[PDB]
Protein backbone atom coordinates (compact mmCIF):
# COMPACT_ATOMS: atom_id res chain seq x y z
CA UNK A 1 0.00 0.00 0.00
CA UNK A 2 0.96 3.68 -0.24
CA UNK A 3 1.98 5.31 3.06
CA UNK A 4 -0.04 7.92 4.91
CA UNK A 5 0.83 11.62 4.67
CA UNK A 6 -0.79 14.70 6.25
CA UNK A 7 -3.17 16.26 5.60
CA UNK A 8 -5.24 13.39 4.23
CA UNK A 9 -7.56 13.66 1.23
CA UNK B 1 -6.06 39.47 -10.85
CA UNK B 2 -8.32 36.57 -11.74
CA UNK B 3 -9.93 37.31 -8.36
CA UNK B 4 -8.52 40.81 -8.20
CA UNK B 5 -11.93 42.47 -8.05
CA UNK B 6 -13.28 40.37 -5.16
CA UNK B 7 -12.86 41.40 -1.51
CA UNK B 8 -10.40 39.36 0.53
CA UNK B 9 -13.09 38.48 3.07
CA UNK B 10 -15.47 37.38 0.30
CA UNK B 11 -12.78 35.12 -1.17
CA UNK B 12 -12.26 33.48 2.24
CA UNK B 13 -16.01 33.10 2.72
CA UNK B 14 -16.38 31.51 -0.72
CA UNK B 15 -13.43 29.18 -0.09
CA UNK B 16 -15.31 27.87 2.96
CA UNK B 17 -18.49 27.41 0.89
CA UNK B 18 -16.51 25.64 -1.83
CA UNK B 19 -15.09 23.25 0.78
CA UNK B 20 -18.61 22.43 1.98
CA UNK B 21 -19.67 21.82 -1.64
CA UNK B 22 -16.55 19.69 -2.33
CA UNK B 23 -15.57 22.13 -5.11
CA UNK B 24 -11.85 22.05 -4.45
CA UNK B 25 -10.69 23.66 -7.72
CA UNK B 26 -12.90 26.64 -6.87
CA UNK B 27 -11.65 26.56 -3.28
CA UNK B 28 -8.03 26.72 -4.46
CA UNK B 29 -8.72 29.57 -6.86
CA UNK B 30 -10.45 31.57 -4.10
CA UNK B 31 -7.53 31.00 -1.73
CA UNK B 32 -4.99 31.91 -4.43
CA UNK B 33 -6.91 35.15 -4.85
CA UNK B 34 -6.81 35.75 -1.10
CA UNK B 35 -3.05 35.16 -0.97
CA UNK B 36 -2.54 37.57 -3.86
CA UNK B 37 -4.14 40.34 -1.83
CA UNK B 38 -0.70 40.55 -0.21
CA UNK B 39 -1.64 40.24 3.46
CA UNK B 40 -0.38 37.45 5.70
CA UNK B 41 -2.70 34.50 6.32
CA UNK B 42 -4.11 33.55 9.66
CA UNK B 43 -3.96 29.98 10.99
CA UNK B 44 -7.46 29.17 9.68
CA UNK B 45 -6.67 30.72 6.29
CA UNK B 46 -3.44 28.74 5.97
CA UNK B 47 -5.41 25.55 6.62
CA UNK B 48 -7.93 26.53 3.92
CA UNK B 49 -5.11 27.07 1.43
CA UNK B 50 -3.58 23.70 2.30
CA UNK B 51 -6.86 21.76 2.17
CA UNK B 52 -7.78 23.27 -1.20
CA UNK B 53 -4.53 22.48 -3.00
CA UNK B 54 -4.05 19.10 -1.30
CA UNK B 55 -7.39 17.95 -2.66
CA UNK B 56 -6.75 19.32 -6.17
CA UNK B 57 -3.29 17.78 -6.45
CA UNK B 58 -4.51 14.62 -4.73
CA UNK B 59 -6.94 13.93 -7.55
CA UNK B 60 -4.25 14.66 -10.12
CA UNK B 61 -1.78 12.34 -8.40
CA UNK B 62 -4.31 9.52 -8.23
CA UNK B 63 -5.13 9.94 -11.91
CA UNK B 64 -1.45 10.08 -12.84
CA UNK B 65 -0.89 6.83 -10.95
CA UNK B 66 -3.71 5.07 -12.80
CA UNK B 67 -2.38 6.25 -16.16
CA UNK B 68 1.27 5.51 -15.35
CA UNK B 69 0.31 1.94 -14.38
CA UNK B 70 -1.54 1.44 -17.67
CA UNK B 71 1.42 2.89 -19.56
CA UNK B 72 3.88 0.59 -17.78
CA UNK B 73 1.73 -2.45 -18.61
CA UNK B 74 1.62 -1.35 -22.25
CA UNK B 75 5.45 -1.37 -22.26
CA UNK B 76 5.78 -4.97 -21.03
CA UNK B 77 7.01 -7.71 -23.35
CA UNK B 78 4.02 -9.36 -25.01
CA UNK B 79 1.82 -6.26 -24.84
CA UNK B 80 0.01 -5.38 -28.05
CA UNK B 81 1.39 -2.15 -29.49
CA UNK B 82 -1.16 0.53 -28.75
CA UNK B 83 -0.57 3.96 -30.19
CA UNK B 84 0.72 7.05 -28.41
CA UNK B 85 -2.55 7.75 -26.59
CA UNK B 86 -1.75 6.43 -23.09
CA UNK B 87 1.57 8.27 -22.98
CA UNK B 88 0.01 11.42 -24.44
CA UNK B 89 -2.77 11.47 -21.86
CA UNK B 90 -0.44 10.64 -18.95
CA UNK B 91 1.71 13.55 -20.14
CA UNK B 92 -1.36 15.83 -20.21
CA UNK B 93 -2.31 15.00 -16.63
CA UNK B 94 1.35 15.25 -15.58
CA UNK B 95 1.68 18.72 -17.06
CA UNK B 96 -1.51 19.83 -15.29
CA UNK B 97 -0.21 18.46 -11.98
CA UNK B 98 3.14 20.19 -12.46
CA UNK B 99 1.27 23.42 -13.13
CA UNK B 100 -0.64 23.15 -9.85
CA UNK B 101 2.59 22.47 -7.96
CA UNK B 102 4.29 25.42 -9.65
CA UNK B 103 1.33 27.64 -8.72
CA UNK B 104 1.57 26.68 -5.03
CA UNK B 105 5.36 27.05 -5.00
CA UNK B 106 4.89 30.44 -6.62
CA UNK B 107 2.57 31.64 -3.89
CA UNK B 108 5.03 30.44 -1.27
CA UNK B 109 7.90 32.28 -2.98
CA UNK B 110 5.86 35.43 -3.73
CA UNK B 111 5.65 36.15 -0.88
CA UNK B 112 4.26 33.92 1.85
CA UNK B 113 7.51 32.45 3.18
CA UNK B 114 9.52 35.66 3.34
CA UNK B 115 6.79 37.39 5.40
CA UNK B 116 6.33 34.42 7.79
CA UNK B 117 8.16 35.08 11.05
CA UNK B 118 6.26 33.06 13.64
CA UNK B 119 7.19 29.39 13.94
CA UNK B 120 3.67 28.14 13.21
CA UNK B 121 3.42 29.99 9.92
CA UNK B 122 7.01 29.53 8.74
CA UNK B 123 7.03 25.78 9.49
CA UNK B 124 3.63 25.40 7.80
CA UNK B 125 4.81 27.08 4.60
CA UNK B 126 8.14 25.27 4.47
CA UNK B 127 6.33 21.96 4.95
CA UNK B 128 4.08 22.94 2.03
CA UNK B 129 7.15 23.76 -0.06
CA UNK B 130 8.62 20.34 0.70
CA UNK B 131 5.31 18.65 -0.07
CA UNK B 132 4.86 20.28 -3.49
CA UNK B 133 8.46 19.59 -4.52
CA UNK B 134 7.79 16.02 -3.37
CA UNK B 135 4.80 15.82 -5.73
CA UNK B 136 7.00 17.16 -8.55
CA UNK B 137 9.57 14.51 -7.65
CA UNK B 138 6.98 11.72 -7.91
CA UNK B 139 6.64 12.43 -11.67
CA UNK B 140 10.17 13.66 -12.45
CA UNK B 141 12.40 11.60 -14.75
CA UNK B 142 14.79 14.08 -16.46
CA UNK B 143 17.95 16.08 -15.78
CA UNK B 144 16.39 17.95 -12.85
CA UNK B 145 15.04 15.00 -10.82
CA UNK B 146 17.95 15.25 -8.40
CA UNK B 147 17.55 19.00 -7.98
CA UNK B 148 13.78 18.65 -7.39
CA UNK B 149 14.46 16.03 -4.72
CA UNK B 150 17.05 18.25 -3.07
CA UNK B 151 14.63 21.19 -3.09
CA UNK B 152 12.06 19.06 -1.24
CA UNK B 153 14.72 17.86 1.22
CA UNK B 154 16.01 21.37 1.86
CA UNK B 155 12.55 22.76 2.58
CA UNK B 156 11.63 19.89 4.91
CA UNK B 157 14.99 20.20 6.69
CA UNK B 158 14.59 23.93 7.38
CA UNK B 159 11.06 23.27 8.63
CA UNK B 160 12.32 20.46 10.89
CA UNK B 161 15.10 22.60 12.32
CA UNK B 162 12.65 25.39 13.23
CA UNK B 163 10.03 23.00 14.59
CA UNK B 164 12.50 21.28 16.90
CA UNK B 165 13.65 24.61 18.34
CA UNK B 166 10.29 26.40 18.56
CA UNK B 167 7.47 23.84 18.97
CA UNK B 168 6.67 21.06 21.44
CA UNK B 169 6.96 17.50 20.14
CA UNK B 170 3.16 17.11 20.12
CA UNK B 171 2.46 20.19 18.01
CA UNK B 172 0.26 18.95 15.11
CA UNK B 173 2.19 20.92 12.47
CA UNK B 174 5.46 19.50 13.76
CA UNK B 175 3.99 15.99 13.72
CA UNK B 176 2.56 16.30 10.22
CA UNK B 177 5.84 17.71 8.95
CA UNK B 178 7.76 14.79 10.41
CA UNK B 179 5.22 12.33 9.00
CA UNK B 180 5.63 13.78 5.51
CA UNK B 181 9.44 14.09 5.70
CA UNK B 182 9.48 10.42 6.70
CA UNK B 183 7.37 9.59 3.63
CA UNK B 184 9.80 11.64 1.53
CA UNK B 185 12.67 9.53 2.84
CA UNK B 186 10.87 6.23 2.16
CA UNK B 187 9.23 6.94 -1.20
CA UNK B 188 11.45 9.61 -2.82
CA UNK B 189 14.99 9.49 -1.35
CA UNK B 190 15.31 5.67 -1.26
CA UNK B 191 16.13 5.98 2.46
CA UNK B 192 13.75 3.58 4.25
CA UNK B 193 15.93 3.37 7.37
CA UNK B 194 15.89 7.16 7.75
CA UNK B 195 12.12 7.11 7.22
CA UNK B 196 11.62 4.50 9.96
CA UNK B 197 14.02 6.19 12.40
CA UNK B 198 12.33 9.56 11.93
CA UNK B 199 8.83 8.13 12.40
CA UNK B 200 9.84 6.20 15.52
CA UNK B 201 11.69 9.08 17.19
CA UNK B 202 8.86 11.49 16.37
CA UNK B 203 6.26 9.12 17.80
CA UNK B 204 8.21 8.41 20.98
CA UNK B 205 9.00 12.06 21.71
CA UNK B 206 5.35 12.97 21.22
CA UNK B 207 4.19 10.13 23.50
CA UNK B 208 6.37 11.53 26.30
CA UNK B 209 4.78 15.00 25.95
CA UNK B 210 1.09 14.00 25.84
CA UNK B 211 0.82 14.45 29.63
CA UNK B 212 1.07 18.23 29.16
CA UNK B 213 -1.99 18.49 26.91
CA UNK B 214 -5.66 19.18 27.30
CA UNK B 215 -8.19 16.59 26.14
CA UNK B 216 -8.74 18.42 22.86
CA UNK B 217 -5.01 18.85 22.12
CA UNK B 218 -4.44 15.21 23.06
CA UNK B 219 -7.02 14.20 20.45
CA UNK B 220 -5.36 16.35 17.77
CA UNK B 221 -1.85 15.01 18.47
CA UNK B 222 -2.75 11.34 18.87
CA UNK B 223 -4.59 11.38 15.51
CA UNK B 224 -1.35 12.21 13.68
CA UNK B 225 0.69 9.91 15.90
CA UNK B 226 -1.53 7.09 14.67
CA UNK B 227 -0.52 7.90 11.09
CA UNK B 228 3.14 7.56 12.12
CA UNK B 229 2.30 4.20 13.68
CA UNK B 230 0.40 3.13 10.57
CA UNK B 231 3.45 3.82 8.42
CA UNK B 232 5.77 2.03 10.82
CA UNK B 233 3.45 -1.00 10.65
CA UNK B 234 3.52 -0.88 6.84
CA UNK B 235 7.33 -0.54 6.76
CA UNK B 236 8.41 -3.05 9.43
CA UNK C 1 -12.45 22.15 -32.87
CA UNK C 2 -11.12 22.03 -29.34
CA UNK C 3 -10.40 18.37 -30.17
CA UNK C 4 -10.55 18.95 -33.90
CA UNK C 5 -6.99 17.81 -34.50
CA UNK C 6 -7.29 14.49 -32.65
CA UNK C 7 -8.39 11.27 -34.38
CA UNK C 8 -11.85 10.01 -33.53
CA UNK C 9 -10.46 6.67 -32.37
CA UNK C 10 -7.88 8.41 -30.17
CA UNK C 11 -10.63 10.50 -28.56
CA UNK C 12 -12.62 7.34 -27.76
CA UNK C 13 -9.50 5.63 -26.41
CA UNK C 14 -8.71 8.62 -24.20
CA UNK C 15 -12.31 8.82 -22.97
CA UNK C 16 -11.92 5.23 -21.73
CA UNK C 17 -8.62 6.10 -20.02
CA UNK C 18 -10.20 9.17 -18.44
CA UNK C 19 -13.02 7.00 -17.06
CA UNK C 20 -10.46 4.65 -15.49
CA UNK C 21 -8.68 7.67 -13.97
CA UNK C 22 -11.98 9.18 -12.74
CA UNK C 23 -11.26 12.30 -14.83
CA UNK C 24 -14.82 12.91 -15.94
CA UNK C 25 -14.39 16.48 -17.21
CA UNK C 26 -11.67 15.18 -19.54
CA UNK C 27 -13.85 12.21 -20.45
CA UNK C 28 -16.71 14.53 -21.43
CA UNK C 29 -14.46 16.77 -23.50
CA UNK C 30 -13.04 13.75 -25.36
CA UNK C 31 -16.54 12.45 -26.09
CA UNK C 32 -17.74 15.89 -27.20
CA UNK C 33 -14.83 15.90 -29.63
CA UNK C 34 -15.80 12.45 -30.87
CA UNK C 35 -19.42 13.52 -31.43
CA UNK C 36 -18.25 16.60 -33.34
CA UNK C 37 -16.49 14.36 -35.84
CA UNK C 38 -19.97 13.99 -37.32
CA UNK C 39 -20.29 10.20 -37.40
CA UNK C 40 -22.99 8.30 -35.54
CA UNK C 41 -22.05 6.72 -32.20
CA UNK C 42 -22.05 3.04 -31.48
CA UNK C 43 -23.75 1.57 -28.40
CA UNK C 44 -20.49 1.59 -26.40
CA UNK C 45 -19.72 5.16 -27.50
CA UNK C 46 -23.18 6.37 -26.50
CA UNK C 47 -22.65 4.87 -23.05
CA UNK C 48 -19.28 6.65 -22.76
CA UNK C 49 -20.92 9.97 -23.65
CA UNK C 50 -23.66 9.40 -21.07
CA UNK C 51 -21.30 8.29 -18.28
CA UNK C 52 -19.01 11.28 -18.83
CA UNK C 53 -21.67 13.98 -18.71
CA UNK C 54 -23.71 12.29 -15.97
CA UNK C 55 -20.69 12.38 -13.69
CA UNK C 56 -19.81 15.99 -14.54
CA UNK C 57 -23.35 17.28 -14.03
CA UNK C 58 -23.79 15.02 -11.02
CA UNK C 59 -21.01 16.82 -9.17
CA UNK C 60 -22.46 20.18 -10.17
CA UNK C 61 -25.94 19.20 -9.01
CA UNK C 62 -24.64 18.00 -5.65
CA UNK C 63 -22.70 21.22 -5.16
CA UNK C 64 -25.69 23.32 -6.19
CA UNK C 65 -27.81 21.48 -3.63
CA UNK C 66 -25.32 22.16 -0.82
CA UNK C 67 -25.16 25.85 -1.73
CA UNK C 68 -28.92 26.23 -2.22
CA UNK C 69 -29.51 24.73 1.23
CA UNK C 70 -27.07 27.18 2.82
CA UNK C 71 -28.71 30.04 0.93
CA UNK C 72 -32.19 29.01 2.08
CA UNK C 73 -31.02 28.84 5.70
CA UNK C 74 -29.51 32.32 5.35
CA UNK C 75 -32.95 33.59 4.26
CA UNK C 76 -34.79 32.27 7.34
CA UNK C 77 -36.13 34.64 9.97
CA UNK C 78 -33.51 35.10 12.68
CA UNK C 79 -30.56 34.46 10.36
CA UNK C 80 -27.72 36.94 10.63
CA UNK C 81 -27.48 38.99 7.44
CA UNK C 82 -24.51 37.66 5.53
CA UNK C 83 -23.50 39.47 2.38
CA UNK C 84 -24.17 38.46 -1.21
CA UNK C 85 -21.51 35.72 -1.25
CA UNK C 86 -23.67 32.58 -0.86
CA UNK C 87 -26.09 33.72 -3.56
CA UNK C 88 -23.22 34.82 -5.82
CA UNK C 89 -21.46 31.47 -5.52
CA UNK C 90 -24.66 29.44 -5.93
CA UNK C 91 -25.29 31.49 -9.08
CA UNK C 92 -21.76 30.72 -10.33
CA UNK C 93 -22.21 26.98 -9.90
CA UNK C 94 -25.73 27.21 -11.38
CA UNK C 95 -24.44 28.98 -14.48
CA UNK C 96 -21.72 26.34 -14.92
CA UNK C 97 -24.30 23.55 -14.58
CA UNK C 98 -26.60 25.24 -17.09
CA UNK C 99 -23.66 25.50 -19.48
CA UNK C 100 -22.98 21.77 -19.25
CA UNK C 101 -26.66 21.00 -19.88
CA UNK C 102 -26.72 23.36 -22.84
CA UNK C 103 -23.60 21.68 -24.24
CA UNK C 104 -25.19 18.22 -24.06
CA UNK C 105 -28.49 19.47 -25.50
CA UNK C 106 -26.48 21.10 -28.27
CA UNK C 107 -24.79 17.85 -29.22
CA UNK C 108 -28.15 16.11 -29.27
CA UNK C 109 -29.64 18.80 -31.52
CA UNK C 110 -26.55 19.07 -33.76
CA UNK C 111 -26.94 16.38 -34.88
CA UNK C 112 -27.21 13.18 -32.87
CA UNK C 113 -31.00 12.88 -32.65
CA UNK C 114 -31.80 13.64 -36.28
CA UNK C 115 -29.37 10.94 -37.48
CA UNK C 116 -30.62 8.30 -34.99
CA UNK C 117 -32.99 5.89 -36.71
CA UNK C 118 -32.69 2.68 -34.71
CA UNK C 119 -34.82 2.42 -31.58
CA UNK C 120 -31.86 1.85 -29.26
CA UNK C 121 -30.08 5.01 -30.35
CA UNK C 122 -33.12 7.26 -30.74
CA UNK C 123 -34.58 6.28 -27.35
CA UNK C 124 -31.17 6.72 -25.71
CA UNK C 125 -30.75 10.25 -27.07
CA UNK C 126 -34.31 11.33 -26.30
CA UNK C 127 -33.90 10.04 -22.75
CA UNK C 128 -30.72 12.12 -22.51
CA UNK C 129 -32.60 15.15 -23.80
CA UNK C 130 -35.27 14.66 -21.13
CA UNK C 131 -32.63 14.18 -18.46
CA UNK C 132 -30.71 17.37 -19.26
CA UNK C 133 -33.87 19.47 -19.47
CA UNK C 134 -34.78 17.90 -16.12
CA UNK C 135 -31.47 19.12 -14.65
CA UNK C 136 -32.20 22.60 -16.05
CA UNK C 137 -35.64 22.40 -14.45
CA UNK C 138 -34.16 21.58 -11.03
CA UNK C 139 -32.54 25.06 -10.94
CA UNK C 140 -35.08 27.04 -12.97
CA UNK C 141 -37.10 29.79 -11.27
CA UNK C 142 -37.94 32.37 -13.99
CA UNK C 143 -40.32 32.92 -16.91
CA UNK C 144 -39.15 29.79 -18.73
CA UNK C 145 -39.48 27.22 -15.93
CA UNK C 146 -42.71 25.91 -17.43
CA UNK C 147 -41.24 25.68 -20.92
CA UNK C 148 -38.14 23.85 -19.61
CA UNK C 149 -40.39 21.36 -17.81
CA UNK C 150 -42.46 20.84 -20.93
CA UNK C 151 -39.31 20.28 -23.00
CA UNK C 152 -38.23 17.53 -20.58
CA UNK C 153 -41.73 16.00 -20.65
CA UNK C 154 -41.92 16.08 -24.44
CA UNK C 155 -38.55 14.37 -24.88
CA UNK C 156 -39.34 11.67 -22.33
CA UNK C 157 -42.77 11.12 -23.90
CA UNK C 158 -41.39 10.62 -27.41
CA UNK C 159 -38.79 8.22 -26.00
CA UNK C 160 -41.50 6.30 -24.11
CA UNK C 161 -43.70 6.03 -27.19
CA UNK C 162 -40.84 4.58 -29.26
CA UNK C 163 -39.66 2.26 -26.50
CA UNK C 164 -43.11 0.77 -26.00
CA UNK C 165 -43.47 0.04 -29.72
CA UNK C 166 -39.92 -1.13 -30.48
CA UNK C 167 -38.35 -2.65 -27.32
CA UNK C 168 -39.25 -5.44 -24.92
CA UNK C 169 -40.32 -4.40 -21.42
CA UNK C 170 -37.02 -5.65 -19.96
CA UNK C 171 -34.76 -3.66 -22.28
CA UNK C 172 -32.36 -1.75 -19.97
CA UNK C 173 -32.69 1.52 -21.91
CA UNK C 174 -36.47 1.27 -21.74
CA UNK C 175 -36.29 0.56 -18.01
CA UNK C 176 -33.89 3.41 -17.27
CA UNK C 177 -36.01 5.79 -19.32
CA UNK C 178 -39.13 4.82 -17.38
CA UNK C 179 -37.24 5.13 -14.08
CA UNK C 180 -36.13 8.66 -14.95
CA UNK C 181 -39.51 9.75 -16.37
CA UNK C 182 -41.05 8.55 -13.11
CA UNK C 183 -38.53 10.69 -11.18
CA UNK C 184 -39.43 13.62 -13.44
CA UNK C 185 -43.09 13.17 -12.50
CA UNK C 186 -42.36 12.97 -8.77
CA UNK C 187 -39.68 15.64 -8.36
CA UNK C 188 -40.34 18.10 -11.23
CA UNK C 189 -43.98 17.87 -12.40
CA UNK C 190 -45.56 17.60 -8.91
CA UNK C 191 -47.26 14.39 -10.09
CA UNK C 192 -46.43 11.74 -7.46
CA UNK C 193 -49.36 9.51 -8.45
CA UNK C 194 -48.18 9.42 -12.07
CA UNK C 195 -44.66 8.68 -10.85
CA UNK C 196 -45.85 5.74 -8.73
CA UNK C 197 -48.16 4.36 -11.44
CA UNK C 198 -45.39 4.50 -14.04
CA UNK C 199 -42.85 2.80 -11.77
CA UNK C 200 -45.29 0.04 -10.79
CA UNK C 201 -46.49 -0.69 -14.33
CA UNK C 202 -42.92 -0.68 -15.65
CA UNK C 203 -41.77 -3.05 -12.92
CA UNK C 204 -44.67 -5.46 -13.37
CA UNK C 205 -44.39 -5.61 -17.16
CA UNK C 206 -40.67 -6.28 -16.88
CA UNK C 207 -41.21 -9.02 -14.28
CA UNK C 208 -43.52 -10.84 -16.72
CA UNK C 209 -40.85 -10.77 -19.46
CA UNK C 210 -37.83 -11.96 -17.44
CA UNK C 211 -38.53 -15.58 -18.46
CA UNK C 212 -37.37 -14.77 -22.01
CA UNK C 213 -33.89 -13.63 -20.97
CA UNK C 214 -30.48 -15.16 -20.63
CA UNK C 215 -28.72 -15.10 -17.26
CA UNK C 216 -26.67 -12.05 -18.24
CA UNK C 217 -29.68 -10.10 -19.59
CA UNK C 218 -31.66 -11.07 -16.49
CA UNK C 219 -28.92 -9.54 -14.34
CA UNK C 220 -28.93 -6.31 -16.37
CA UNK C 221 -32.73 -5.91 -16.24
CA UNK C 222 -33.25 -6.86 -12.60
CA UNK C 223 -30.61 -4.30 -11.52
CA UNK C 224 -32.72 -1.45 -12.90
CA UNK C 225 -35.96 -3.04 -11.72
CA UNK C 226 -34.53 -2.83 -8.21
CA UNK C 227 -34.14 0.94 -8.63
CA UNK C 228 -37.84 1.15 -9.55
CA UNK C 229 -38.64 -0.85 -6.42
CA UNK C 230 -36.39 1.36 -4.31
CA UNK C 231 -38.28 4.45 -5.46
CA UNK C 232 -41.66 2.82 -4.87
CA UNK C 233 -40.52 1.99 -1.32
CA UNK C 234 -39.45 5.60 -0.78
CA UNK C 235 -42.73 6.95 -2.19
CA UNK C 236 -45.30 4.61 -0.60
CA UNK D 1 -34.02 10.95 0.61
CA UNK D 2 -33.60 11.77 -3.08
CA UNK D 3 -34.93 9.12 -5.49
CA UNK D 4 -32.78 6.91 -7.69
CA UNK D 5 -32.28 7.70 -11.39
CA UNK D 6 -30.27 5.92 -14.10
CA UNK D 7 -27.43 5.87 -14.76
CA UNK D 8 -26.11 6.26 -11.23
CA UNK D 9 -23.07 8.33 -10.28
CA1 LIG E 1 -10.61 45.38 0.23
CA1 LIG F 1 18.03 -1.91 9.00
CA1 LIG G 1 -9.60 10.68 -39.08
CA1 LIG H 1 -53.45 8.27 -4.37
CL1 LIG I 1 -0.45 -9.81 -29.70
CL1 LIG J 1 -4.20 13.95 -24.41
CL1 LIG K 1 -28.28 38.01 15.22
CL1 LIG L 1 -18.62 33.59 -6.99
Amino acid sequence: RRPSSWRQE
Amino acid sequence: GAMGSMERASLIQKAKLAEQAERYEDMAAFMKGAVEKGEELSCEERNLLSVAYKNVVGGQRAAWRVLSSIEQKSNEEGSEEKGPEVREYREKVETELQGVCDTVLGLLDSHLIKEAGDAESRVFYLKMKGDYYRYLAEVATGDDKKRIIDSARSAYQEAMDISKKEMPPTNPIRLGLALNFSVFHYEIANSPEEAISLAKTTFDEAMADLHTLSEDSYKDSTLIMQLLRDNLTLWT
